[PDB]
């Protein structure tokens, strides 16, 4: 059995289980990995997830421009193809949020 | 309970098509979905599959919930 | 080129794939009648 | 090639050369031990690999590893086609074709690597307690399931 | 009152009472043991 | 006559040779044509009786090779 | 020893009694797919928790796949971590 | 009829989908009686008096009976077995339906007492107004091709394609996944799941 | 060996040989590899590049482009049909092959319900 320090633990994790981890830029992915790893390492044993009734029960953890009413149960990012140029919905905006306490 | 681990493995895997393929059906939004994502692990354990298939086949070959006439050639 | 071994990450120092499928299965009437007989 | 005919030597040479080349360029493959084409004027040809006790053994079979093994298995007949032509290929590649087909069927029907068949255990391996050291427990499939799995394998 | 004579094997067999009750799980393992 | 033991296997891809009364030129015989050439000696026993006597001339003397054809 | 139960060859390949096969397979694949979809839909909303538990599980230790040889109950500290992560509010 | 009675009763009370597997031995026993009547005792109308079962248990899938008859004769004999099972099931459901109140009272008595004797069974059924079978034969009972029962005193002796759900992949096209009434994909499927569904 | 292999097989081969003869690059490559197989003093060493020129071989060494060989085998899937047939010959052979063959199949009336519908 082998263990690793928290720094290389979060480096192994990388971005993590982000819903939009594949469409993001490498610079943004590196920055998100570094800041989230700093949170999960320095603020261990007191880092809670923010109450879901404030941000997650309203579906703000992952919002898509073409699905503002969450009719696809948060699966619009892969259920809906990206809009064509000019066609309504263009450009598509997708926001993923991670809120901690 | 059986498939939770593989589901988390699928949810926590980097798709390498958008990191491999560079610059009709262009852009790395429709170009990346032309074929299966490059998940590192993939597949299944062949023991989880054995348990799931055994459970479902024991459900359908031993209960006769909907088709009872299939007990005729038993 | 071996993936899963090198690269893929910054460091300061058409047709989908999940296409639903189908099988033709042009059964005859006597086979449909037998299937309906044993499907109860 | 004093006994061995020139076209036979060329055929086996092309086959073993293609297999050794693809095994060398395939990542995480076994190291080639010896490539023999009619070694002592005996009509045979083989490409050996070192039987290492480290690394894989039996821990986890990656789909990339299985696909690389299947490509290496098909490489001999692909080299024979691409060098000599379609009509000059012979049946020397049959064990390699068998192993590639076994790898493909194992991936589709035992590991659930196919998107259409899904995670269904329709094929299992077993060890015989001579011939082959192993056999296969098979589940009797219907025509629709067999055709879908065959489409994936093809 | 003659709730039979409409029992269909093709559209589903139902009694006059609208379902027995609900199902209580309290966990898969606690169902098991 | 110093010859390879597997000369029968070598006879497919060898060219411009002659064995018994059969010559092979610059085009080698494949495995398919080489093994399919074995059907003619097995069929020749029945073919002689059919050509020289008719259908009723076919006998049990020439029946075993047809079953291995 | 030939086979004598040929039933259907035009339209599909079926021998005499294989009538319990289509229903069996269309229940098995449907049930497996529904369960996997339910698991995916549950774990889609707990990805932050998955990352947190993974980060706290690396530092505790795991069996590396180095193949130096020859997990159904979970240890006590690894159970304390997971129960703390599943506190919610 | 008596061996199909338990599973017919639990299908009527608990519903079709909540039936458990405890009716399988009795269902096989009723099937065994029908199979011995048709293929062994020669009580088939179309099969007639011929011996078709040749017991080859001799003790992989565990076959006990074993028959060597042709496929057409096997089809006719198994159709007769199926129609006998259908007649028995129809008569069992008819009896349980006409004695619904007595069945419910007997169920509650079994729940309260755990075990019960013959006299208490007779007293409960006679106190709840039971209806007896004039005949022990399933003649005339069966299931109509539309699906209704036989001898029930009748004879005698587009998916939604609104906004976000429509702006998805191919949608109205033959290449789309099957959809429910509300527009959601079948089994709650989505396009990022690792498996492909089959088109309906 | 035309009588041994069948007239349908010979016709399919003739179609393949015609399709190869219509392309001059493929025809010259086939002539050169036939010369190498035959050997002799006229053999021009190894046959030419297997339809991958120096511009397509220099298109992907370990330098420019690259990475397409790193993708899994499904990305090399050059044939994909969403409607899988009820018979294996339709999955295996192409439409022209099934149309030319399938009179050799041991089937009753499926061999009119299989590709090239009249």
């Amino acid at each position: 059995t082998e263990s690793y320090p928290a720094a290389v633990a979060n480096d192994i994790i990388g971005m993590g289980s982000w819903r939009l981890k594949d469409d993001v830029d490498p610079v943004i992915e590196f920055l998100v990995a570094r800041l989230e790893g700093c949170w999960r390492e320095i603020l261990d044993t007191d880092l809670c997830l923010y109450p879901r009734e404030k941000w997650k029960e309203q579906g703000w953890d992952l919002v898509d421009s073409m699905d503002p009413h969450q009719e696809l149960e948060g699966f619009s990012y892969a259920d809906i193809p990206d809009p064509a140029k000019g066609e309504a919905g263009y450009p598509r905006l997708q926001l993923e949020n991670r809120v901690y306490c | 309970l059986i498939f939770g681990g593989k589901i988390s493995q699928l949810l926590s895997s980097k798709n390498l098509v958008k990191s491999l393929k560079q610059a009709t059906h262009l852009l790395p939004k429709a170009l990346s979905v032309l074929a299966k994502p490059m998940i590192f692990s993939d597949g299944y354990n062949n023991q989880n599959l054995k348990t799931a298939t055994t459970l479902l086949l024991s459900f359908i070959h031993k209960r006769y919930l909907y088709r009872k006439n299939l007990i005729v050639p038993k | 080129p071996d993936p899963y071994t090198t690269g893929f990450g910054w460091d300061p120092d058409g047709w989908h794939w999940n296409m639903p499928f189908s099988v033709k299965t042009e059964l005859p009437d006597w086979y449909k009648k037998e299937v309906e007989r044993y499907s109860y | 090639p004093d006994p061995i005919p020139p076209q036979l030597r060329r055929a086996v040479s092309v086959y073993e050369a293609g297999k050794a080349l693809l095994a060398y360029i395939t990542p995480d493959y076994e190291e080639i031990a010896r490539v023999s084409v009619c070694p002592l004027n005996v009509l045979t040809g083989f490409t050996l690999f070192v039987e290492d006790e480290d690394k894989n053994v039996n821990a986890i079979l990656t789909r990339s590893e299985l696909e690389g093994r299947m490509v290496v298995h098909l490489a001999g007949r692909c080299a024979e086609k691409l060098v000599m032509g379609e009509g000059q290929m012979t049946g020397m590649g049959s064990p390699d074709l068998f192993h590639a087909n076994l790898i493909a069927r194992e991936m589709i029907m035992s590991m659930g690597m196919g998107r259409r068949t899904g995670p269904i255990d329709l094929l299992r391996v077993a060890a015989t307690s001579d011939g082959d050291p192993f056999y296969y427990h098979t589940t009797d499939m219907s025509t629709e399931q067999a055709r879908v799995a065959l489409a994936e394998v093809v | 009152s003659n709730w039979w004579a409409s029992i269909n094997r093709k559209t589903g067999i139902r009694g006059p009472d609208p379902a027995p009750a609900e199902e209580h799980t309290n966990g898969p393992a606690r169902d098991i043991i | 006559m110093d010859m390879h033991p597997e000369e029968t296997e070598l006879m497919g891809w060898r060219t411009n040779f002659k064995t018994n009364a059969a010559v092979v030129g610059d085009e080698p015989l494949g495995e398919f044509a080489h093994v399919a050439g074995l059907l003619v000696p097995l069929y020749a026993g029945r073919a002689a009786e059919v050509a020289l006597f008719g259908k009723d001339g076919a006998s049990l003397a020439t029946a075993q090779p047809l079953a291995d054809c | 020893p030939k086979r004598r139960r040929w039933l259907l060859n035009n339209g599909s390949w079926n021998f005499w009694f294989n009538f319990d096969k289509l229903y069996s397979e269309e229940i098995v694949t449907t049930w497996i797919l529904e369960s996997l979809i339910q698991t995916y839909k549950y774990l889609h909303k707990n990805t932050e928790l998955l990352d947190f538990v993974t980060n706290k599980f690396i530092t505790l230790g795991y069996i590396a796949p180095e193949n130096a040889n020859l997990q159904s109950e979970l240890l006590s500290t690894k159970e304390i971590i997971l129960t703390n992560s599943f506190k919610r509010f | 009829v008596v061996h199909l009675a338990g599973r017919c009763a639990e299908k009527l009370v608990m519903g079709e989908g909540q039936m458990t597997g405890m009716g399988s031995p009795d269902l096989f026993h009723a099937n065994l009686i029908a199979r011995e009547m048709i293929m062994s005792m020669g009580m088939g109308r179309r099969t007639g008096p011929i011996d078709l079962l040749r017991v080859a248990a001799t003790s992989d899938p565990f076959y006990y009976h074993t028959t060597d008859m042709s496929t057409e004769q096997a089809r006719v004999a198994l159709a007769e077995v199926v129609e006998l099972l259908d007649a028995a099931e129809a008569k069992a459901m008819y009896g349980l339906a006409i004695n619904w109140r007595a069945l419910q009272a007997l169920t509650q008595a079994l729940l309260d007492r755990g075990t019960i004797t013959g006299k208490e069974v007779a007293h409960i059924l006679e106190s709840n107004g039971v209806i007896h079978f004039p005949d022990p034969y399933t003649t005339g009972f069966g299931w109509d091709p539309d699906g209704s029962l036989r001898y029930p005193f009748k004879p005698d002796t587009t998916p939604d394609l609104s906004g976000a759900r429509g702006k998805t992949w191919f949608a109205g096209t033959a290449y789309d996944a099957p959809r429910n009434a509300d527009g959601t994909f079948k089994h709650g499927w989505h396009w990022n799941m690792p498996f492909s569904v089959k088109t309906e | 060996v035309v009588d041994l292999i069948g007239r349908n097989t010979a016709v399919e081969a003739a179609e393949r040989v015609r399709d190869a003869l219509l392309h001059p690059e493929t025809r010259e490559r086939l002539l050169a590899m036939r010369r190498w197989v035959e050997g002799g003093p006229g053999a021009p060493e190894f046959p030419p590049s297997p339809l991958s020129p120096e511009q397509t071989a220099a298109m992907s060494p370990s330098g420019p482009l690259y990475g397409n060989l790193a993708l899994n085998l499904d990305w090399w899937r050059r044939r994909q049909d969403n409607v899988i047939s009820w018979s294996a010959m339709e999955i295996l052979m192409s439409r022209r092959q099934v149309d030319l063959y399938k009179q050799d199949a041991d089937m009753t009336e499926g061999a009119i319900a299989k590709l090239g519908t009249p």
